[PDB]
This record gives structure tokens, sequence and C-alpha cells, in this order.
């Protein structure tokens, strides 16, 4: 009975920083991580980043290396990514997943993928 | 204690060291629920001075998983008491071990058509290691010390690779760690 | 590592989806995922072979090197989705995706 709930659209302007939140319920957060990927309008799948529950430890992608910063807070187990400097290119849905893929504790590749998303949280850039 | 103890992280990895180099990753601060372990393809549970049945019960100052692939025929060595060039050259258990082993056949996995070289272990060394000992030299013996087990799906279950992990149980005069549930 | 799928757009009959990687992939690490309209993407196939909960048995993956493949033995009406190979052999990437029509 594991979901993940993403908070609500946003507008945001060129320049501008977005936040986007992931409540995490069903399972011990601290068992598994969080993983960030995002979609565009007629566009597949972009991973940003993944971060431990467990310890804080984080693996982003190149391309957001400089730009999306993601934390977490075991107490009200959630999480959050925020990404800086928004441009009109980045308009996409956002979406939160349970990690297996890799481990929270150790940081070794698992074999797994990720199982439960979130609904997206759609960010409009203009 | 609230967080649970990463067994999964260790039993599902993807890769897993070589028995000449074999890896140990330490479990604390946690509550060891050891329900899965019996629940699983886990085809040898063999525990040592505990009982597999008791273990929900129980408290520990550490818990130490140890790592490594090995040949099914060699599955045998990975208990105190016993030698050979596994139990001498590569990993040796003390005769007094309190602790439990965990293995199963990974042929589907790491047995590759053209052969797996990526796992080697030690034939050659001047002498028999201690308990918990490891030796990643290597210096020539007087032959290059290592050899390679190049797996194959084609091979006989004796020699078809399996996955090994050694459950250490430290119980020491000390507050615990580790508790069942 | 680039993961290239064909065909571009692909009821009852047998389905075949292919996902080709540039570099080699452990079956360990690679999955395949659904995406249908207006929701997120799920997972079906994790270990290049092993279904996820709730899966039907309808869907099977399988595969090796840098050759891979899903296989939906009958389309049913609500199998038509885009698929999405994905490999985290090194750093994590997904597919271009593949549409079944
Ligand atoms: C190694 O990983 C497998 C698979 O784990 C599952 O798939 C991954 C890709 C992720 O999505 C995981 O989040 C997901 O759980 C583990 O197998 C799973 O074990 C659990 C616990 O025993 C099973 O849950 C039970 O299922 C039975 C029904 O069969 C219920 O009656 C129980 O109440 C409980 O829900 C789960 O079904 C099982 N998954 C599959 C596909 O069989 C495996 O345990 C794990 N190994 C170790 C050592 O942790």
């Amino acid at each position: 009975q594991v979901q993940l709930v993403q908070s609500g659209a946003e507008v945001k302007k060129p320049g501008a920083s977005v936040k986007v939140s992931c409540k995490a319920s069903g399972y011990p957060f601290t068992s598994y991580g969080i993983s960030w990927v995002r979609q565009a309008p007629g566009q597949g799948l972009e991973w940003m980043g993944w971060i431990s529950t467990y310890n804080g430890n984080t693996n982003y992608a190149q391309k957001f290396q400089g730009r999306v910063t993601m934390t977490t807070d075991t107490s009200t187990t959630t999480g959050y990514m925020e990404l800086r400097r928004l441009r009109s290119d980045d308009t996409a849905v956002y979406y939160c997943a349970r990690d297996y893929t890799r481990g929270a504790w150790f940081g070794e590749s698992l074999i797994g993928g990720f199982d439960n998303w979130g609904q997206g949280t759609l960010v409009t850039v203009s | 204690i609230t967080n649970l103890c990463p067994f999964d992280e260790v039993f599902n990895a993807t890769r897993f060291a070589s028995v000449y180099a074999w890896n140990r990753k330490r479990i604390s601060n946690c509550v060891a629920d050891y329900s899965v372990l019996y629940n699983l393809p886990f085809f040898t549970f063999k525990c040592y001075g505990v009982s597999p049945t008791k273990l929900n019960d129980l408290c520990f100052t550490n818990v130490y998983a140890d790592s490594f692939v090995i040949r099914g025929d060699e599955v045998r060595q990975i208990a105190p008491g016993q030698t050979g060039n596994i139990a001498d050259y590569n990993y040796k258990l003390p005769d007094d071990f309190t602790g439990c082993v965990i293995a199963w056949n990974s042929n589907k996995l790491d047995s590759k058509v053209s052969g797996n070289y990526n796992y080697l272990y030690r034939l050659f060394r001047k002498s028999n290691l201690k308990p918990f000992e490891r030796d990643i030299s290597t210096e020539i013996y007087q032959y290059f010390p290592l050899r390679s087990y190049s797996f194959r799906p084609t091979y006989g279950v004796g020699h078809q690779p399996y996955r090994v992990v050694v459950l250490s149980f430290e119980l020491l005069h000390a507050p615990a760690t580790v508790c069942g549930p | 590592i680039v993961l290239t799928q064909s065909p571009g757009t692909l009821p009852g009959e047998r389905a075949t989806l292919s996902c080709r990687a540039s570099q080699t992939v452990s079956s360990t690490s690679l999955a395949w995922y659904q995406q249908k309209p207006g929701q997120a993407p799920r997972l079906l196939i994790y270990g290049a072979s092993s279904r996820a909960t709730g899966i039907p048995d309808r869907f099977s993956g399988s595969g090796s090197g840098t050759d891979f493949t899903l296989t939906i033995s009958r389309l049913e009406p609500e199998d038509f989705a885009v698929y999405y190979c994905q490999q985290h052999d090194t750093s994590l990437t997904f597919g271009g995706g593949t549409k079944v029509e």
C-alpha cells in the first residue's frame, strides 16, 4: 500500500526556482531511496538524480549537476527537490519515485527498478 | 531503534566480490528482521551456535556480512573446522565461529557463454590464513597466485557459481546495536 | 550508455519490442516500464526477466549482451501504451520510448 503524493502545478518566470515535494507512506522511509525523473511534453523520461533517505548522499545527472538540489526529511517522511534558474525548456512534469536501483546504506547497485511513482508535478515556465 | 537492517542491500546486490578479495559490510543500529531470509532460493542456510528460528528474538553488539562468489563444490568449505583451497587460502572461519552461512545458485546471473573471468581465487600462498584474514597481494609465489574461475552456463552444478553471505554475530559485554523485532 | 528502441510505432496478437544498447548491459541492471496516457510510468520487468509485483503473466522480458526485448503474448485493450527500456549499469539511462498502437 505504498503511495507517493506530490505538490500541485506551479507557474514560474525565467530565472526563478521551483521546489517540488513528494510525501511518502506505506513503507519504512529510510529503507529506500528517492529518485526524480522528468518528462517534457512529447518527450521521453529523463533522469535528474537520486538521494538516500538514510545518509543524505546524492547522485545527480550531469545535465542538472549545477542546477538541482535534493534533500530529505525523515521526520515527515517527505522528499524535496529544487531546480534553479528555470528556462522555457524546463517545462515538464516532474515525477518522484521509490528507488530500489541503488542502496541507501551502502550506495551499491541493486537488482530492481522504480516501482512506485507519484502523480507528477507540472511546472510551467513562461 | 526505528531503522531496519539493510539485508536487502546485501543479498539483492547486482555484484558480489571475488573470494580472494571478500567484501565485508557492517550492520549496526537497526532492527534485524530475518523472516525474509527464511522466506526466500536460499537453499543453503546453516547456523552455528544459534538457531535460525530464534534469531528473531536476539540482540547483538554487531553483525557482519561477508560476501563472495565460489563454486558449488566449494560451498562445503565455508564452515568451522573445514580445510581446502578456499578455507585455507581465501576465506577462513574460526573453529568457534558463531553465525549463519547463506548460499544460493547464481548461475543465471554470473555465468557467461564466453566465460566469466571476473571472479578470482587464490591458489598459491606460503602459509594458511587466520580467521577472517584477507590477502589480496599479487606477489609471485616461489606462479601468479591468483587464477580465474571462468564460469559458464554449460557447467554441471558443482562448477556453477554460488553467492555466499556469511552473517557473523558478535556478542560482547556491551550495549546492543542490533535487535530483532 | 545509449539505448535505442524500435519500431517507432508497432488486440489478441503477439507484440515484441526491442531495445539495443551501444554498450554491454548486465542482466541485473536492465528494466522495462509501461506508461499509459495521462499516467505515470510503472515497472514491468526488472533484472531483464523477473516480473514486478502486480504485473500479469502475459508480460515477459529477456536478453543479454546489448540486445534485450519485451514480449506480450497477446495484446489486451489496456496494453496499448508507450514502453521504455532502462539501464543502470553505468549511471542511469532511459531509452527513447516505443509506442504500441
Ligand atoms: C529481493 O527482491 C525481491 C523483489 O522485491 C520486489 O521487486 C523489486 C524490484 C522492488 O520493486 C521491491 O520493492 C519489491 O518488493 C524480494 O521479493 C519480495 O519479497 C517480499 C517479502 O517476502 C514479498 O512480499 C510478500 O509477498 C507474499 C505473496 O507472495 C505476501 O503474502 C506477503 O504478505 C508479502 O507481501 C514480495 O512479494 C516478493 N516479490 C516478488 C516479486 O516475489 C526478495 O525478498 C528480496 N530479497 C531479499 C533478501 O530481500
